[PDB]
């Protein structure tokens, strides 16, 4: 964002996440992905069947 | 009939140019407008890709307001790229 | 064989299987959004669809 | 679980910038004629070394 | 569409689909909704099997 | 490097054209094996298609040995079909 508002770079292909605080200063082109928050853990083993 | 490529990117400037030409003075904002009447009229093998892409890129980035002329001069002969995808 | 039967999954697990298959009918609007995309839509199955 | 929000990623250019509508066309035509789905399952799933 | 672009209306909020034709004539917000196209049929039912 | 349309015709015309030159009172034999080295001196869309196809089918059933002159400048106005299948 500051390479581009300080005109170091002409243009910013990256995941860069769309917000409210960055489309004030620069210009964000429609969507290319779509994404969210979420969480990541570490796989459990079997809970065995069980009686 | 026949469908031709070099007539389809001919026609495509010339209909693109003088469609800006109604909206002189707005011009630059009009340009993909007049390229989608264009496409229309000329026709396209692919109805995303238009009568000629790279004409209306080149339009679309170098157009400003009453600067129409000039532009579509510089703009005409430019390459209209894959007409496919 | 029956319980088997109940057990049984996927009738149509994706677009492509209606594509595949002339057994149930399906569409879309009369216009909006949707027919054109498969209209003007080039991908096979999507094509497929449209035809 | 689920998403905690719902956002995406794009390309971003300097206010004012000659690129900016052509690029965001360009995401839109690639993005209807599922060049970034194909894309992402390039990059993401069709390699995928899990299952 | 038509009534923004002929100066009948200021502005339109609506489930409106962005789509590449309509992002040519007219300017598209950020999108306030994801969404895509999707199959829909009759559930079955497995009530009152009997004896 | 957009390849265009136009160029592309032109170039594959004159290709064609200044190969079948080089066959004497052949040349409606060799249209096909010209038409081959010209796709493939001037690229093509669709490879099976060729730089223009029209203009290739019309050399084919026009051209007679020893009218090559007369037959491609009968033949290079005509309009090349669909780039893309
Ligand atoms: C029409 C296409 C060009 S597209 O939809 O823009 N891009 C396709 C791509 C797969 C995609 C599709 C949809 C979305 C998407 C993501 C989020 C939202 C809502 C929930 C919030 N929109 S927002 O832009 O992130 C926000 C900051 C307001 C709405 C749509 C993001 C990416
Ligand atoms: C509900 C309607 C008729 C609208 C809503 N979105 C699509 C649109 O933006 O045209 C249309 C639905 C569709 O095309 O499946």
């Amino acid at each position: 964002v500051g390479e581009l508002v300080y005109g170091k770079a002409d243009i910013a292909i990256a995941p860069l996440t769309i917000t409210l605080v960055r489309e004030e200063v620069i210009d964000f082109s429609k969507p290319f992905m779509s994404l969210g928050i979420s969480i990541m853990i570490k796989k459990p083993q079997k809970s065995k069947p069980g009686v | 009939g026949p469908a031709d490529c070099c007539r389809m990117k001919e026609c495509c400037t010339d209909r693109v140019n003088e469609c800006l030409q109604r909206y002189s003075g707005r011009e630059d904002k009009f340009v993909s407008f007049c390229y989608q009447e264009a496409t229309v009229t000329c026709g396209s093998f692919n109805e995303i890709v238009g009568c000629c892409y790279g004409y209306q890129m080149c339009m679309i980035r170098v157009v400003k307001p009453n600067s129409l002329s000039g532009a579509h001069e510089a703009c005409k002969t430019v390459s209209c790229g894959n007409p496919c995808a | 064989t029956f319980l088997t039967v109940e057990r049984m999954v996927s009738p149509i697990e994706s677009a492509e299987d209606l594509s595949k298959q002339t057994e149930i009918a399906y569409g879309t609007l009369d216009s909006g959004s949707t027919k054109e995309f498969f209209r003007r839509s080039k991908i096979a199955v999507f094509d497929k669809m449209w035809t | 679980g689920g998403n905690l929000d719902s956002k995406g990623y794009g390309i971003a250019t300097p206010k004012g910038s000659s690129l900016g509508t052509p690029v965001n066309l360009a995401v839109l035509k690639l993005s209807e004629q599922g060049v970034l789905d194909k894309l992402k399952n390039k990059w993401w799933y069709d390699k995928g070394e899990c299952g």
